[PDB]
Formats: structure tokens, C-alpha cells, sequence
């Protein structure tokens, strides 16, 4: 039979007075009692999370903007699991339709680039200031921000700025909350590293490459969100998810070479220049590097010692020297076979041309 | 008379410093029967004269049969061996 | 710069094996290829090689209706077939 | 007459363990050869080593099974997956049904002692 | 305006030069007949350029049209391995090639000529200095191009070499049925 | 130049929509031989059908295959849509009005019909994979098997008039069209022409391919445009040269006493009403055996390869290595060499 290994208990209480009986083994039809609210399951990282919520049960309430992106979260459940919302920060009552029946909440909202509607200020403060004032107002039980690494007030980078600007208003109006600083993510269909080690035509540093980090893989941090919606010990916390082993952006990318059996093409061109193109190509309207991202290849991964980890929630987060593989095959191109010799004396015995 | 003594070299010395496969021996003929039919039809249109365009056309018809019995032979070449291997005839 | 000047520069700038017939076809398509071709020059001379060229012409047309004779009773495009139906006959000793 | 495709054995019930201790070892060896091919034809996110020790587990199954012809059942049906894998009939899900313990931890509690289970109702 | 197609000539033998380095780097040989046939192209440019353009249309509907199909038709079939250009290789010829290079080229210049100093039989060959007039004459009556005139020749004052190349088409028919076809029955 | 401009774009207006409603016109044709209708609902009777085909492969996704080349799969698309369009320029629709007006137009769409073929082998190595190569092979053999047949029907009909000009061959046409004295080459043309586009009952490979998980044209986005923006091209310009060679082109009734009755000068409208009549000639001519194509592929079955390569080289060639003796002879006894004017 399955099993509920999400749940430590079948019978569980919510800090808002609610109780939730578990039903089943904790497969398909399932159901764990739980309503949660995911604000960007449309994303990378939100959805493999709806998908672990929902393997089990779990009532998830998926906010859209786009309908044709969404539609590949219906399958991650049985009828009824998995409900969508229309929603815009801009509009209030779909913020608070959509926290409230929840027991849990999810942010997960913010661009790696601003836009015309949408400036790094409007969608990691304000935007997190709307969601917080309405978990407070239906007094929603947990709520659960996730914010950038390497995130501080006052930075270089006006990204890592507003997530520090969102993670003190957060935790200034919902005590309660939880706040997790993941590092960079990698996996399958990623944004901004190993589809773009194993795609772009040429990299660029304005540095060299030479930006520190402890990478981890998504579906771990998944795991992670999963395992802080349910435990309740987690509140008014911050954790920061960013893996084992410490890789230079240059190490990283001699490995995706290695694993791809083809020559990644890095340039290391100055800073001003790129920063320079970069605000060029931000008027076409497909995403593109942006001007505050190169100011990002100077800023490595300061890890905060405070705060809990992986290893507070007993996980044992994976390598990208080993994963690599699975990541990065399907663009090997492998040309052909080793060493034909030794193969004349046994193709001569086989007939190769038919009358 | 420049063009065809140039294509006709370096198809030359491509055909004598081939240490890769045989389609490139096959093309360096071809090319070289090229850039003599350019020799001889620059050298037929300053003299004013048809001799040199009736040795062109029969360098067509002759290099043409021979593309045809060449790659007769390495399909026999083949019929045997299976593989036609970098350093084989 | 004229109109077909103009215009033939637009344009483009806006393991396994084989039967043999499958490549006796490539292979024999050269020479009536260049068989073909070389009439051209008796169909625009058809003239001044009056009645001469003509015999001259037919000539080579027979000739190389010989070698197109020689590849048909031979059967080379035909595919030839392995598993056989049995045609013996059924035969008991006693 | 319709023929046998490529690695089919005949079935054929052996009348002694000796016998079928040979057939077994040989349905072994063509396993373990045969692994690098079950890596490549699936497209697999482990090691050959990891398969054969997944091969030697469930050899080591059915290694305590005495009674003859169900020892003739065992040695047909592992012929019969070994014709499955080796000709790429099977995808790549009915492969890694064999494999489930390469896959993610599902999870955090997976209970081993009374007091979860009974928290679980699963005692 | 007058000279924008000037050096067309000299754009030519660029590019030939371009295409036949190319087809001896190329990894792949399918690449290496894309640029023969790159080549033929420019061939067939140039024959036009000096007044020409029936050979030009009869080089792309012969060689193009038939011996790089064919080409294409046998790497297409053929399991015909390679070696990709290298250094550890290749490179020992650098000082045959430039040897062989030099000479071969100055001797096919040199060879046309019928002076009897050395340096003179060159430095003819770099005489390409000077233009050529082209007067108008009012002899010719009919409409004869070149093809009417080799129809005309090949026909009738060169019947035998006629009557002999179909007997090397026959030999085209009947040697690759031989080596491909086996008559066992 | 501007004018040389304005010519272009007209003619390349023309024959783009032109193009565009020989779709629509192929499948409502199609249609109405098999009892139903349609498309008649993207527009007024279906007449915007075609450009929301088009419309819909633009903004679908150019994907490429983890193992293909993207390159070959890109240009080679596009190379066959230009080659089929250069010969588009020798096309004649008035006596020299024509973009190209060589006098080797025979030889130039000749040898533009001889670089035709490079699509399909280059499809073949869009996928390294070993049965599209044999695929593209069999598709390869039926084309250049049967451009011999097609090229010996333009030197059959060029022994009647010594002159590869397209203006001369039609204007030799008023006296007959040489589809009355040839009448069994006109089925001949237009079998080869059906066969060296690849249409049925001459479409082996497309078929052949689309039950096998590959060796067909799995393109898509913009090069599945082209590719069909080139296949009822090459069907328009081997429709014309079965016009311009046997049905007289242009030609029609002439209009000489009409002309003298109605107008008594050469003005710029009489200039415009003789085009008119003339293209109209052309026109309704390719439209006839735009239909043919069409007619031919409502009825007949699919041929296999091994009936296909035996129709061609057992009992086509023979038929024309003898007509190539009877008409030089044809001649001969009658004292009728036609000469180089
Ligand atoms: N992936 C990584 O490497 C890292 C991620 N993070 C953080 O973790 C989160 C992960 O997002 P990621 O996984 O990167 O994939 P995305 O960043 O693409 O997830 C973005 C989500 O936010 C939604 N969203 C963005 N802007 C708005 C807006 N203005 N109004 C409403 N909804 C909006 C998008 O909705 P739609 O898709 O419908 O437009 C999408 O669902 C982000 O908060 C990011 O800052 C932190 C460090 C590294
Ligand atoms: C373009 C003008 C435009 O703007 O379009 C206007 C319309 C709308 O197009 P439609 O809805 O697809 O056709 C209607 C299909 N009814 C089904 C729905 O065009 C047309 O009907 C055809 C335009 C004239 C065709 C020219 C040939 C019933």
C-alpha cells in the first residue's frame, strides 16, 4: 500500500483551529485534510512543490495568470485537488479569495527582471506586503516566504535588496512566518544555469568566472517546503537551503563541458560593455539578462550561520557532480562509436550487399 | 588560366596529403578535371576557336563515366569488407 | 542591373544494407544523362549536318541502345526475392 | 512456420537440478553481459554496477526454492524478461519498476517502529 | 558605377580558394561535396563571366545534377569513416606542402610561355596588363552559337570521337552491372 | 530601374497567390469529387484558408531534435523554394514578355530542374538515424530516374524547332500546337511531371515514412511553409512546361480580324487587351492541368517502387530511344530539317 510520508500523524491541528483527519494510504485518492495556497506553482521551483503536495491529497489552490501555462498541474491530482484561481497583485479580493480557506500559504512570487508593470520593488515588497496583510486579516495559520540568498538590505544589487526589504516586512506584520533562503536552484528545464551552460551560444562574466556559490537541487528545496508546511516547529524561523559542496561559476561549467563531450564557449568581456547590452535587450519582450544581474556576478553566496538548514528537517541534500549526468544527456551529442578497429575481420563475415 | 591552375594544385596536394578517407580523393579528381576545362575554355575564348570546347565536353562525358566505374569499385570495395576505413583503398 | 539580374538575387536573400538495383539506378543514370545531353548539340545543328549528322546520330543511338538492351535481359533494376515460395514436390518413400 | 524471434528458448521442462543449475547460471551470465546494453537502450540515471547488484538480488530471491518445477516456472519467466529487455520492447517505466530505490526518498517519516505506525494507523 | 564589376574575376579565384581549403578542413565528407558543389557553382560563375554561360548551364545540369547526386547517393549508403583534420597528423607535411605548393604553381605559370629565360616565362605570366579591344564585323549571317558549333564539328568533322563515346557509355552500362550484379543465375 | 522593380513584384505577386489558392483550389477540387465541400468557412467560400495555415506555422515553435542537424533542416527548405522560384523567370507570358528573356531558357529551366533534388537528399541527413537514408533514397531514384524521361520529351520537340528560346518554341505553335503530331508524349509529360513531384500515385515515400516513426519531412514551424510553398510551385512550373512545349502556351485564337474590326491603331489599350488574351490562354491552360493533378490523384492508387522504377526504365525509355529515330527519319523523308531561326 502507499503511504503518507509527508504526515508524521493521521489526525493533525492547525494553529488556527482547525482539525484535519487524514483519509487513505496517501495515494491518488487520498487526503490529507490540508488546503494550501501557492502563489507561483506556474514557476520552476512551484512546481514540483504542488506536485509533492498533491501526490498526496493535499487541497492546493494555484493562482494564474496565464492559462495555457498552468494547465500541466491538473495531472499532479485527483478531481478536485487542484483548484485554480484568476489573480493579479493589483486586484485585493483575489488575494484574499485565494488565502481563505487555506491552513497554509505559499509565496513564491518574483522575477529575476523588472518590467513595465512590475519594478523589483513592486513584486518583492508590495506584493509580498498584500499577501501578509491578508494572511494576517484571515489569520491563515503558517505562511511560508521564500526569499533570495545572499539577501541584505542594502547590496550592490537592487534584487537582493528588495528580497531583504520583503523578508523584514513579512516577518514585521506575520511574526509567525517562515522564511526560506534558497541558493541557486538547479535541474531539469532551469532558468538561468544548466540549460544555459548547455544552450546559450557563448557565457559572459564581468568578472571572470570566478562567483561562489553552493548550488542544490529543486527537487531537494521541494522536499525542504514540504517539509516546513507541515511541521509546525518552524515558526517565526529562516533557513538557508544551499548544498555541500562550494562550486566557482568556472568549475561548474568545466564540468557541464566534460559531461557534454563539447567545447562551452566563455568570453569574459568587462563589465560597463555587457551591462551595456544587457539594458539594451531588456525593450524586446522575451526574457533576457537584465542590467542588475551582472551586478551579481561580483556578489558570492554569504551563507548566514544563524539560521537552520537541511539538516535540521534530516535530509541529505544531492551533488551536481553526480546529477550532472542525468541533467545534461540529453544535449550529449555523442558523435560516434570508439575505435572501429578490430571490428573489419568480424563485419567482413556479414553480408552487406543484397542482389 | 590563374583559377584552374590554383583548384588544380590544391586538389593536387589534397589528393597526395589525404591521410582521412577516399570521397576527398574522389572530389580532388573531380576538381581537377574542373579547372582544366576552365584552362582550355579561357585559353578556346582569347584564340576565337571550338577545338578547345569539343576536348571540354569530352572531358564531361569521360569524367562523368569515370564517377560512375570509381564508385562501382568501392561498392565492390564494400560488398567484401563492410566498413571502407580511413586508411583502406 | 536587369530584371533577371535583379531578380536571381532576390530571391535567396529575402549497420543496414541495400539491394543493388537501389544503386545500379544512380549509377546508370549518368551515362544516359550524358547521352541525352549530347544530342543537344545535333537538335540545334539539325541543319548544317543535313543527312549526314543524321546517320552519324542514329548510329550512336544504336549503340547505346545496345548497352540498354544488354541491362534489361540482364534484369538489373529487378529485386530479387530470398524467402522463396517451396515449388519441389511433396514426395513420400515407401 | 511462424519462427521464434530472436533470443526465444524453447520451453522445456528439465527433469534435474543439475540441469537446470546450468541453464540458471547461464540466464545469469547473459544478464550481467547484457546490463551495459539495458543501460543504454533505457535510458538510465545509475550505474551497471548497480544494475547487476539489482540482477544478483533477485537471483538471490528464489536461491532458497527447491521443488523442481517451480524452479522450471522461474528460470522461463527470467527468460522471458530478458527477451522483454534486451529487445527494446520494454520502455522505460516497466524497466524501472526494478528500480525503485534510485528514485528520490519519498519523504521523511517511512515508519519501522510500533509508536509511528499506530500514528499512521498503519499497525 | 563602371567598376563595381570589375574584379569579379579575382572574387572568383578567392573563392575557389576559399572552397577547395574547405572541402580538405571539412569534418564530415557531406560537407566536403556541399562545397564541391560550391565550386562548381563558381566555376559556372566565371565561365559566364568570359562568355560562356552554355558550359555553365551544362556544368550544373552534368556535374551538379548527376555526379554530386551521386556522391551523395554513396556516402548516403556507405559507412565511410574519417579522420578529422589535425595536427599531430598532418602537420609533417607542412614543409612538402609548401615546397610542392611554390613549385607547381610557378611551373604551371611558367609552362604556357616560349621564352627562353626563366624569370622572363613568369614575369610574362604577370603581364596581365593590358585591355583588350573588340571591334564589330558585319560577316556573320546566321544565328550559330557555341553549341550549334559543336554540333556542327562533332557531328561531322570529329564523327569518329563521337562514335567512340558511345562506346564509352557502354562501358559505363556494363562495368558496374558486372561488379555490382552477380549473374549467378 | 523602378520599373524593372514594379515588374518583379507583380510577377511574384502572381504567382505567390497563385500558390496560396492552388491549396484551397487542390482541396475544394478534392472536395466536390468526393461528394462533400469545403473549406468554405475561414472566409468568404474558403478564400483565406491558406494564409491561416501559414499564419498558424509562424508562430509555431521551431523545434529541432536532440540528434539532428539544424542547419541542413533549415537551409535546405529554403534553397529548394528559391531554386523552384528562379525558374519562374523564363516563363513567358507574351511574346518576350518574359523578366528573363534568355535564349537558353530551355537549358536554364533544365538544369534548375536538375538542382531540384537536393531537398530530398538533404532530408535524409537532417536525421542521423539509418532508415530516413535509405528512405530519401528510394525518393531520390524515382526523381532522377524520371527527369531522363522528361528531359528526352524536350529534345524530342526541339528537333522540330532548332531553338532552346521559350518565345520561339511557342511562336513556331501558331501553325499547331505539337500536342496534335506528339499527342502520347503529353501523357508521358504529364506522368513524369506527376511523378518527379512526388505525387500520387507516385507518392511512395511520404507514405511509406508517415506509417514508420520516421524517413519522411518531419519539419515544422517555417520550413513546413516553404516546403509547401515549393510543391505547388515546381507543380505550376512543370504544368507550364507541358505549355509552353505541347498546348501552345499563349496561343489561341487569332484575334487579328477582332483586333482590325475594334480598334484601328496601336494604342496603349490594345497593347493591354492582347496581353490579356494571351496570359488568359496560359492561364486557363495551367489551370486545366492543375486540375489534372488534382483529377489524378482523386482516382488512382499508390504505386510501389519496384513497379515504379520498372514503368520507368523497361517501358518509358524504350518508347523514346525509338521515338528518337522516328522523327529524325520524319523528317529526313520529307526534306524538313527546321533550321536555327
Ligand atoms: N530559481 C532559482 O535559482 C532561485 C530562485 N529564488 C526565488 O525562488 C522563487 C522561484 O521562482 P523560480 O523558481 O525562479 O521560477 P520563477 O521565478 O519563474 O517563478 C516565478 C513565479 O512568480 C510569478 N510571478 C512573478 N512575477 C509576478 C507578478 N508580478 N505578479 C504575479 N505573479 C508573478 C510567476 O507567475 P507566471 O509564471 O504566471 O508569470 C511565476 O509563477 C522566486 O521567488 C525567486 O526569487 C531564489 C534564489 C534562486
Ligand atoms: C480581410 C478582411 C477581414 O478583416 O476579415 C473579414 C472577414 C472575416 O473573416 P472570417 O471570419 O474568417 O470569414 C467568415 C467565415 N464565417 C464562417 C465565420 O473575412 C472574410 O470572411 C473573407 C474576406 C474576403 C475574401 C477575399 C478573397 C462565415
Amino acid at each position: 500500500m502507499n503511504s503518507f510520508e509527508n504526515l508524521a500523524q493521521d489526525v493533525n491541528i492547525t494553529r488556527s483551529g482547525k482539525t484535519l483527519i487524514a483519509k487513505g494510504t496517501g495515494g491518488r485518492s487520498s487526503r490529507t485534510g490540508y488546503t494550501a495556497t501557492v502563489f507561483g506553482a506556474n514557476g520552476f521551483l512551484g512546481s514540483y512543490l504542488t506536485a509533492k503536495l498533491a501526490k498526496h491529497g493535499t487541497t492546493v489552490v494555484v493562482p494564474y495568470r496565464e492559462e495555457m501555462a498552468k494547465r500541466h498541474l491538473k495531472v499532479t491530482g485527483d478531481l478536485g485537488v487542484v483548484n485554480f484561481l484568476e489573480m493579479d497583485l493589483r486586484n485585493l479580493e483575489s488575494i484574499d479569495e485565494a488565502v481563505r480557506h487555506s491552513d497554509i500559504v505559499v509565496n513564491l512570487i518574483g522575477r529575476e527582471y523588472e518590467t513595465k508593470n512590475f519594478n523589483y520593488y513592486d513584486v518583492h515588497v508590495e506584493g509580498a506586503r498584500r499577501i501578509a496583510e491578508a494572511v494576517k486579516k484571515h489569520n491563515i495559520a503558517r505562511y511560508i516566504h521564500v526569499s533570495a540568498f545572499n539577501a541584505e538590505i542594502d547590496s550592490p544589487s537592487e534584487f537582493n535588496h528588495t528580497k531583504g526589504l520583503g523578508e523584514q516586512v513579512t516577518k514585521d506584520i506575520v511574526p509567525w512566518a517562515t522564511i526560506v533562503r534558497p541558493a541557486p536552484m538547479f535541474g531539469r528545464e532551469d532558468k538561468w544555469f544548466l540549460d544555459r551552460m548547455a544552450r546559450s551560444p557563448c557565457l559572459v562574466s564581468a568578472n571572470k568566472f570566478q562567483e561562489t556559490s553552493n548550488p542544490v537541487h529543486v527537487i531537494d528545496v521541494a522536499a525542504a517546503l514540504e517539509r516546513i508546511c507541515f511541521d509546525d516547529s518552524t515558526v517565526a524561523q529562516t533557513f538557508e537551503l544551499y548544498g555541500p559542496q562550494k562550486f566557482t561559476q568556472k568549475q561548474i561549467i568545466d564540468m557541464v563541458s566534460e559531461t557534454l563531450r563539447k567545447e562551452v564557449r566563455h568570453i569574459e568581456l568587462p563589465k560597463a560593455l555587457y551591462q551595456a547590452y544587457t539594458k539594451a535587450t531588456q525593450a524586446i519582450w522575451w526574457p533576457t539578462y537584465s542590467p542588475d544581474q551582472v551586478e551579481r556576478q561580483f556578489l558570492s553566496q554569504k551563507i548566514d550561520p544563524s539560521a537552520k538548514t537541511f539538516n535540521d528537517l534530516d535530509l541529505t541534500p544531492m551533488e551536481l557532480p553526480d546529477l550532472m549526468f542525468k541533467l545534461i544527456r540529453p544535449y550529449r551529442v555523442n558523435t560516434f562509436q570508439h575505435d572501429v578497429s578490430q571490428l573489419e575481420n568480424k563485419e567482413k563475415t556479414f553480408v552487406h550487399i543484397l542482389d | 588560366m590563374f583559377i584552374g591552375t590554383i583548384i588544380l594544385v590544391l586538389s593536387f596536394l589534397g589528393f597526395v596529403f589525404n591521410r582521412r578517407n577516399i570521397i576527398l580523393a574522389f572530389i580532388c579528381l573531380e576538381t581537377m578535371l574542373l579547372g582544366i576545362n576552365l584552362i582550355l575554355l579561357r585559353n578556346s575564348v582569347l584564340f576565337d576557336d571550338i577545338s578547345g570546347s569539343l576536348f571540354a565536353i569530352v572531358i564531361i562525358i569521360l569524367a562523368g563515366v569515370e564517377s560512375a566505374i570509381g564508385l562501382s569499385l568501392l561498392v565492390s570495395y564494400y560488398r567484401l569488407r563492410g566498413v571502407i576505413n580511413s586508411y583502406g583503398i | 542591373m536587369n530584371t533577371f539580374i535583379i531578380f536571381i538575387i532576390l530571391i535567396p536573400i529575402v549497420r543496414l544494407a541495400f539491394n543493388a538495383a537501389f544503386i545500379l539506378v544512380a549509377i546508370l543514370f549518368l551515362p544516359f544523362d550524358l547521352e541525352i545531353s549530347t544530342l543537344l548539340p545535333y537538335v540545334m545543328s539539325i541543319y548544317l549536318v543535313s543527312n549526314y549528322g543524321f546517320t552519324i546520330v542514329l548510329l550512336f543511338l544504336l549503340i547505346l541502345i545496345i548497352g540498354f538492351v544488354y541491362e534489361i535481359n540482364t534484369n538489373a533494376l529487378k529485386i530479387n526475392k530470398h524467402n522463396k515460395p517451396n515449388t519441389d514436390s511433396l514426395i513420400y518413400k515407401l | 512456420a511462424i519462427i521464434a524471434t530472436a533470443f526465444a528458448e524453447t520451453v522445456k521442462f528439465s527433469g534435474s537440478k543439475q540441469e537446470l543449475q546450468k541453464r540458471t547460471l547461464a540466464l545469469y551470465r547473459q544478464f550481467l553481459r547484457g546490463a551495459p546494453t539495458f543501460a543504454d537502450l533505457y535510458e538510465v540515471q545509475f550505474s551497471i554496477p548497480t544494475i547487476r547488484t539489482k540482477i544478483r538480488q533477485e537471483f538471490e530471491r528464489h536461491r532458497f526454492v527447491d521443488d523442481l518445477s517451480i524452479q522450471n516456472v522461474l528460470y522461463a519467466k527470467g527468460h522471458m524478461e530478458y527477451q522483454e529487455c534486451i529487445n527494446f520492447w520494454k520502455q522505460q517505466a516497466q524497466f524501472l519498476k526494478y528500480f525503485p530505490e534510485e528514485d528520490d526518498i519519498q519523504g521523511r517519516h517511512q515508519p519501522s517502529n510500533f509508536v509511528d505506525k499506530f500514528l499512521k494507523n498503519r499497525a | 558605377m563602371m567598376y563595381l564589376t570589375y574584379y569579379f574575376i579575382e572574387i572568383t579565384i578567392f573563392l575557389a580558394i576559399l572552397c577547395t581549403i574547405f572541402i580538405i578542413s571539412a569534418k564530415n565528407p557531406m560537407v566536403s561535396i556541399l562545397y564541391m558543389i560550391a565550386l562548381f557553382v563558381i566555376a559556372a560563375m566565371y565561365l559566364y563571366l568570359i562568355g560562356l554561360g552554355i558550359f555553365s548551364l551544362l556544368y550544373i545540369m552534368i556535374y551538379i545534377g548527376a555526379i554530386a547526386v551521386l556522391f551523395l547517393f554513396i556516402i548516403t549508403l556507405l559507412d565511410i569513416n574519417s579522420t578529422e583534420l589535425s595536427v599531430k597528423s598532418n602537420i609533417r607535411d607542412l614543409p612538402l606542402v609548401l615546397i610542392s605548393l611554390i613549385v607547381l604553381t610557378i611551373s604551371g605559370l611558367m609552362i604556357y610561355s616560349n621564352d627562353s629565360i626563366l624569370i622572363n616565362k613568369l614575369l610574362e605570366a604577370f603581364g596581365n596588363d593590358y585591355n583588350t579591344i573588340i571591334t564589330q564585323d558585319w560577316f556573320n549571317i546566321e544565328n550559330t552559337t557555341l553549341l550549334t558549333t559543336i554540333g556542327n564539328v562533332l557531328l561531322t568533322n570529329n564523327a569518329f570521337i563521337l562514335l567512340v563515346l558511345a562506346i564509352v557509355l557502354l562501358l559505363g552500362i556494363i562495368g558496374p552491372i558486372s561488379i555490382t550484379m552477380k549473374h549467378k543465375e | 530601374m523602378i520599373i524593372n522593380i514594379v515588374e518583379i513584384l507583380i510577377f511574384l505577386v502572381c504567382v505567390l497567390f497563385s500558390v496560396a489558392y492552388l491549396t484551397v483550389a487542390e482541396r475544394k477540387t478534392l472536395a466536390y469529387m468526393q461528394r462533400r465541400l469545403g473549406p468554405n468557412f475561414v472566409g468568404y467560400y474558403g478564400l483565406l484558408q491558406a494564409f491561416a495555415d501559414a499564419v498558424k506555422l509562424l508562430l509555431k515553435e521551431i523545434v529541432l531534435p536532440k540528434e539532428s542537424n539544424y542547419i541542413i533542416l533549415v537551409i535546405s527548405p529554403l534553397i529548394t523554394l528559391i531554386t523552384a522560384l528562379i525558374g519562374w523567370v523564363v516563363i513567358p507570358l507574351g511574346p518576350g514578355i518574359t523578366l528573363g528573356e534568355l535564349n537558353l531558357g530551355i537549358l536554364f529551366s533544365l538544369a534548375i530542374g536538375s538542382l531540384g533534388v537536393f531537398g530530398s537528399l538533404l532530408s535524409g541527413w537532417s536525421s542521423n538515424s539509418k532508415y530516413s537514408l535509405l528512405g530519401s533514397i528510394r525518393s531520390t531514384a524515382q526523381l532522377i530516374s524520371y527527369e531522363l524521361i522528361l528531359t528526352s520529351i524536350f529534345i524530342i520537340i526541339i528537333m522540330f524547332v532548332s531553338s532552346l528560346n521559350i518565345t520561339t518554341i511557342i511562336e513556331t505553335q501558331r501553325v499547331v500546337w505539337y500536342c496534335i503530331p506528339l499527342l502520347p508524349l503529353l501523357l508521358i509529360f504529364f506522368i513524369a511531371s506527376v511523378a518527379e513531384t512526388a505525387r500520387p500515385p507516385f507518392d511512395l515515400t511520404e507514405s511509406e515514412s508517415e506509417l514508420v516513426a520516421g524517413y519522411f519531412t518531419e519539419y515544422s514551424g517555417s520550413p513546413f511553409v516553404f516546403f509547401f510553398l515549393a510543391e505547388y510551385s515546381n507543380i505550376i512550373l512543370i504544368s507550364a512546361f507541358n505549355g509552353y512545349l505541347l498546348l501552345g502556351g499563349y496561343l489561341s485564337f487569332n484575334y487579328s480580324y477582332l483586333f482590325n474590326i475594334l480598334f484601328n491603331d496601336y494604342s496603349y489599350v490594345s497593347f493591354l487587351f492582347e496581353g490579356l488574351i494571351n496570359s488568359s490562354a496560359y492561364a486557363i491552360k495551367l489551370v486545366f492541368l492543375m486540375f489534372s493533378f488534382i483529377w489524378v490523384r482523386a482516382a488512382f492508387p499508390r504505386f510501389t517502387y519496384d513497379n515504379l522504377i520498372n514503368f520507368c526504365w523497361i517501358i518509358l525509355l524504350p518508347l523514346l530511344f525509338g521515338i528518337f529515330l522516328i522523327i529524325p527519319s520524319t523528317l529526313y523523308i520529307f526534306d524538313s530539317f527546321p533550321t536555327l531561326i
